RNA sequence: UAAGGUGAUAUGAACCGUUAUAACCGGCGAUUUCCGAAUGGGGAAACCCAGUGUGUUUCGACACACUAUCAUUAACUGAAUCCAUAGGUUAAUGAGGCGAACCGGGGGAACUGAAACAUCUAAGUACCCCGAGGAAAAGAAAUCAACCGAGAUUCCCCCAG
RNA sequence: AGGGUGACAGCCCCGUACACAAAAAUGCACAUGCUGUGAGCUCGAUGAGUAGGGCGGGACACGUGGUAUCCUGUCUGAAUA
RNA sequence: UUUUGUAUAAUGGGUCAGCGACUUAUAUUCUGUAGCAAGGUUAACCGAAUAGGGGAGCCGAAGGGAAACCGAGUCUUAACUGGGCGUUAAGUUGCAGGGUAUAGACCCGAAACCCGGUGAUCUAGCCAUGGGCAGGUUGAAGGUUGGGUAACACUAACUGGAGGACCGAACCGACUAAUGUUGAAAAAUUAGCGGAUGACUUGUGGCUGGGGGUGAAAGGCCAAUCAAACCGGGAGAUAGCU
RNA sequence: GUUUAUUAAAAACACAGCACUGUGCAAACACGAAAGUGGACGUAUACGGUGUGACGCCUGCCCGGUGCCGGAAGGUUAAU
RNA sequence: UUGAGCCUUGAUGGAAGUGUGGACGCCAGUCUGCAUGGCUUUAAUGUUUGAUGUUCUAACGUUGACCCGUAAUCCGGGUUGCGGACAGUGUCUGGUGGGUAGUUUGACUGGGGCGGUC
RNA sequence: AGCUUGACUGCGAGCGUGACGGCGCGAGCAGGUGCGAAAGCAGGUCAUAGUGAUCCGGUGGUUCUGAAUGGAAGGGCCAUC
């Protein structure tokens, strides 16, 4: 399920629009990527799929409480 | 992605400076290995408090006996002396405990040869004021008075 | 509640009753084979085959109960790695499946209309999917108004084709 | 009111207007008990990868239009009464 | 019925009985009618419930101009001798009806497009595991022995038993004719015919799904149908045609 | 040998053979939003595509067009 | 390494003699330094900013080997080897694209088509 | 041949001709102009072909409009592409 497990994003669906404007059924989806994390306050590599912009969050709010999350939330991780 | 350093590192690092780095050498390398934290601003004073509690706090802290030299500004008791020689002039040397001789009962009692005047010390009349090792930037003033017998 | 009763086709038989346990109606219980979510394993539904506990003046064997999966928690265990994580067993709770419409959400046509047709329409319709309640959803202004003022959301009539 | 009874019944029958009824299980109200649960005042605090923006789309009656407002796949990114 | 025209040898009807097609809703205008009249009338809702309340609002009594504006006038133009549109006719709300608009819009009928399902018990291809091929021919390589070469080559008997090999039943097929053609049979019967140890034939079970399969390729086959299966739905698709 | 089961059995399809062309293996190619899978438990004496069609004797000229291959200059040229 | 800016120490805006590389040097100078002797035209650094190239590892790939979960050709964690900011993927974007899809492809006419005409 | 810009601007009684959209002719009125001494003549060419509705958009002009208010964008109106 390309569904970004930091920030929920999970593909979208929308048009295409030619010069003819014409409607053509498409998805956008996400920029994903699963990423090795380390922790150490875990001393281990847990290693999520993350959309970058998950990435950027990360890399402010910190891992420590976005694992906080998920973990609040049910996920596995 | 800003963040501040722990280590030194290589073309920035400085022991807690301001750094602004690509994301990526940060998470991936510098920090998850010791080196470098977000700036989260958070931290942007529990590391610039250390700044001030330290840098302006120790570096007072070190600042409580000025010059060392207290109530010592008149001189101290002559004990004996430090020596004398050559019929009028001089000819002995102080041993590696016997500066202390004459200011032997002042404040307190220690037996060391820290040497600051690399010279054959000069042989003349006798009371002289230079400095000594009192510590790494202060010093003292004392006198020597000799002894006839 | 009662002087009549043992559902029907549908008699007959053998019976039950008549002052309160005949029957009839209602409340609460008991029983409730097998298949079916089916849940011990399996399987061509209503069949096949187990493991572990029990249980017999005939304690062979044969009858009765428990044993699915998943989630939360707990106890006891416990790798590469020595700590620790993973993993492993047990237990307590819960979930599953079904079913009208209405409801919220995820996806989402075409015929057809435009007297052809592609923008546009049909239409967020049909349909598929997930979830929930007696309703759902929405909801206490970073809303409107217009220099006066109004005061959440929902629904109805207007404004106006 | 209506139905039935050997043809069309207020008075033959069952009903109907009206007045009544529960040993039990439940519904809803209230008055109470139990477990909870938090109440009032004073001093604070006031929702950042957010608002905004580039790009592509989608929603707003509005088909990018001169196009505000809203949602976001992608890339970025403030102020702090 | 359709046609310029049908006894027409142009359409439909074997006959009877029953059913079978211009409706309904909301707007809108007109005629008829009734009320009230410079006014008419309420909607939701309230309700004492077909009363009464509710006048929010709608239409009408003012038009001209794109408009600001002006106003029985106004616009045009710098201005009109003028010119355009207006001022001189009553409305409005019910009720019945005639049209129209939006809805399936008088009824029945396509071939089709789209969504979701069910189908490899027919058949194509493939996978696993099983089965079948009477009888008769031809006689490949190789081998043995002779003859032969200096030695090989060669050569003769024999031996051997090859082949999408020959002939022919079973079995698989399907070339011709006749019969059948309201059939015995929605593809057959009869006499002939091709293959018949192979790229053979067959049982059981399996997998491949509809713009898809499978195809020694015919657009063949995919349950008596295939230039896109069947079933249900969109659905009363649409039908300027009959 | 195959084929239009049911109006065409053929000169049509197939064929062994020949050529062209792709493919260094996580192959090309193919089923598939993907994971996974065939190709293949194969590896260029192999695998795919296309054409031709045992065998004998052979297979000439044309690169303008169309298609394909190659090209590190310039011209033109997108988001940004 | 390299295009360009800024900071700088040498160029344009403790004497004389016995001695040296580079040079627009008004066309024949004198210089810019090299030894000594009682704000604007020039070279190297520290640098700031983009381009090119090497390498690195630490994202990321591994359809090599091993360890454990595990008697398991999956998966996960771990070790190791190889590769490595490449590859690949998201968004945006130019090209190609009957592979697939929706359609269009007029009327008149001595039937229709062709011709012709509008 | 001379002088010239009437190939003028606002209008227009009243006719023609068209299903319509429309097209045509027109004396006369106002302003201003050329030619002529003057009467007068000129709103193109002897007449009848020489053409393209609407929408969208451009350019000039014009406060007519302008979503709290002032502006502006956009819109209208006139001209023209
Ligand atoms: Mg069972
Ligand atoms: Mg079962
Ligand atoms: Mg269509
Ligand atoms: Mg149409
Ligand atoms: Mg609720
Ligand atoms: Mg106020
Ligand atoms: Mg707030
Ligand atoms: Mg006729
Ligand atoms: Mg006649
Ligand atoms: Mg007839
Ligand atoms: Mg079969
Ligand atoms: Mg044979
Ligand atoms: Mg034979
Ligand atoms: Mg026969
Ligand atoms: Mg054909
Ligand atoms: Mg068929
Ligand atoms: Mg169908
Ligand atoms: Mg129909
Ligand atoms: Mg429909
Ligand atoms: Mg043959
Ligand atoms: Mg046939
Ligand atoms: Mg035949
Ligand atoms: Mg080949
Ligand atoms: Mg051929
Ligand atoms: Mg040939
Ligand atoms: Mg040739
Ligand atoms: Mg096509
Ligand atoms: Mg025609």
């Amino acid at each position: 399920s390309r569904v970004c497990q930091v920030t929920g994003k999970r593909p979208v669906t929308g048009n295409n629009r030619s010069h003819a404007l014409n409607a053509t059924k498409r998805r956008f989806l996400p920029n994903l990527h699963s990423h090795r994390f380390w922790v150490e306050s875990e001393k281990r590599f847990v290693t999520l799929r993350v959309s970058a912009k998950g990435m950027r969050v990360i890399d402010k709010k910190g891992i420590d409480t976005v694992l906080a999350e998920l973990r609040a939330r049910g996920e596995k991780y | 992605m800003q963040v501040i350093l722990l280590d030194k590192v290589a073309n920035l690092g400085s022991l807690g400076d301001q750094v602004n780095v690509k994301a990526g050498y940060a998470r991936n390398f510098l920090v998850p290995q010791g080196k470098a934290v977000p700036a989260t601003k958070k931290n942007i004073e529990f590391f610039e408090a250390r700044r001030a509690e330290l840098e302006a706090k120790l570096a007072e802290v070190l600042a409580a006996a000025n010059a060392r030299a207290e109530k010592i500004n008149a001189l101290e008791t002559v004990t004996i002396a430090s020596k004398a020689g050559d019929e009028g002039k001089l000819f002995g040397s102080i041993g590696t405990r016997d500066i202390a001789d004459a200011v032997t009962a002042a404040g307190v009692e220690v037996a060391k040869s820290e040497v600051r005047l690399p010279n054959g010390v000069l042989r003349t009349t006798g009371e002289h004021e230079v400095s000594f090792q009192v510590h790494s930037e202060v010093f003292a003033k004392v006198i020597v008075n000799v002894v006839a017998e």
